[PDB]
Formats: structure tokens, C-alpha cells, sequence
């Protein structure tokens, strides 16, 4: 968390049932939009943080 | 946090309908029975005012 790094999402289909396989997964609740509503919805230059 | 509302929908509502019903959301082909996690969440959402 110091020293946080950064990657760019782009040409990206993105299935979010593999993190609905791990088990140690708790946390889902997003602060942008409804997690179905994640599913259906489309975006650009994706920006993750880890 | 007294005032919420419904972060989950089934369905639309009709013009002029009202839906009551609180049950954890069936998304998960397993049954949801009491169980929220991974597409299983109850609608009702607090607005927290603050
Ligand atoms: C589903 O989750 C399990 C548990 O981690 C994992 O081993 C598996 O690779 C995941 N994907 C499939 C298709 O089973
Ligand atoms: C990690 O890799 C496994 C392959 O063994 C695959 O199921 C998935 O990409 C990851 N496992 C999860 C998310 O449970």
C-alpha cells in the first residue's frame, strides 16, 4: 500500500465469475455501479490498482 | 442509514408500481436461501445520509 502498483486494462473481455470462483473472495461491493449492472456494462482505458 | 433504497430489481416496475418484497437476490443458479455472497444480495440498499 506504500508503494502501490499500477496496470491499464484495454482490449479486455472481462468475465467475473473466475473471481466468483475463489472462495477467499469477499469482497464485491462496488463503489461505482451495481455488480450486475458490472457484468452488462462497457468501458475504456480501465485502470486497476493492486 | 434509517432511509434505504432498492439496489436490486428483478424486473422493471410497471407505471405507478410498487414492489415491498425483500429477499436476497437469486442471480446465483444456486439458491440464495438466506445466503448472501456472490450475486446474492438483498435490494434493499441504506442511503446513509450523511
Ligand atoms: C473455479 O474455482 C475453483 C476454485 O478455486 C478453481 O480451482 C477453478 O479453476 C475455477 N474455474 C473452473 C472452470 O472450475
Ligand atoms: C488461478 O489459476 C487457475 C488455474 O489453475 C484458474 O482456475 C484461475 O485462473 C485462477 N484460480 C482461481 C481464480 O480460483
Amino acid at each position: 500500500v506504500y508503494a502501490w502498483n499500477r496496470k491499464r486494462i484495454s482490449n479486455c473481455v472481462a468475465d467475473y465469475s473466475v473471481l466468483y470462483n475463489l472462495a477467499p473472495f469477499f469482497t464485491f461491493k462496488c463503489y461505482g455501479v451495481s455488480p450486475t449492472k458490472l457484468n452488462d456494462l462497457c468501458f475504456t482505458n480501465v485502470y486497476a490498482d493492486s | 442509514y434509517n432511509y434505504l433504497y432498492r439496489l436490486f430489481r428483478k424486473s422493471n416496475l410497471k407505471p405507478f408500481e410498487r414492489d415491498i418484497s425483500t429477499e436476497i437476490y437469486q442471480a446465483g443458479n444456486k439458491p440464495c436461501n438466506g445466503v448472501a455472497g456472490f450475486n446474492c444480495y438483498f435490494p434493499l440498499r441504506s442511503y446513509s445520509f450523511r
